[PDB]
């Protein structure tokens, strides 16, 4: 599920 | 003297690097926890360049629009808050993230949250 | 005297019907602009039952959880505001809509907006 | 597209 770039974490 | 220029970290892995200009400008970059070129965005805002001398914090705010040369999330976040100096300086903020929507989807346009930034990583 | 008991309409066509109890209770129903039984939800809140007499408004707030006997949107909205009496009485509010999320989707948990309610449909 | 019940409108 897409996470907005403000909150995105490394895979 | 302002204490604001430099590198700030929130509690979830993001990093911003800002310069606090003599005129009240804030200019810099905001980078997500991913930490790559794709993950860095322009940051622009303003701060009170002559704060009260009574122990009060320094009011400020900034915006990031979530477009860079690699990605576009069709949205922008504003952070409103204050810098609190001293031994472990902090910027305490609340944010609003607005996404571009149709009129029918405007109800879901604006998210709200908060962030605390420090000069040392969590 | 309190002026709050009755039917109020926002600018989108939603309708709420409330009783303002002598003890500070708000109880009633909120019905989306669709207007049917599946569109109606329980409303519960509180208000200042002894407001100032200096021309100030009457502070209040309420919650609707978006589950009824027909549907469940796994979410709840709070409206915070004040009642303003006079020739065209109004309840001016800001709202927070929180949806149940996983921890990873919590960034998108809470939307913010505003509503103005009047005693007459828009 | 799904509109949350707070905001849903008559068709």
């Amino acid at each position: 599920e897409w996470v907005h770039p403000q909150f995105e974490q490394k895979a | 003297e302002a204490g604001i220029t430099g590198t700030w970290y929130n509690q979830l892995g993001s990093t911003f690097i800002v310069t606090a200009g003599a005129d009240g400008a804030l200019t810099g970059t905001y980078e997500s926890a991913v930490g790559n070129a794709e993950s860095r965005y322009v940051l622009t805002g303003r701060y009170d360049s002559a704060p009260a001398t009574d122990g009060s914090g320094t009011a400020l705010g900034w915006t990031v629009a979530w477009k860079n040369n690699y990605r576009n999330a069709h949205s922008a976040t504003t952070w409103s808050g204050q810098y609190v100096g001293g031994a472990e300086a902090r910027i305490n903020t609340q944010w609003l993230l607005t996404s571009g929507t149709t009129e029918a989807n405007a109800w879901k346009s604006t998210l709200v949250g908060h962030d605390t930034f420090t000069k040392v990583k969590p």
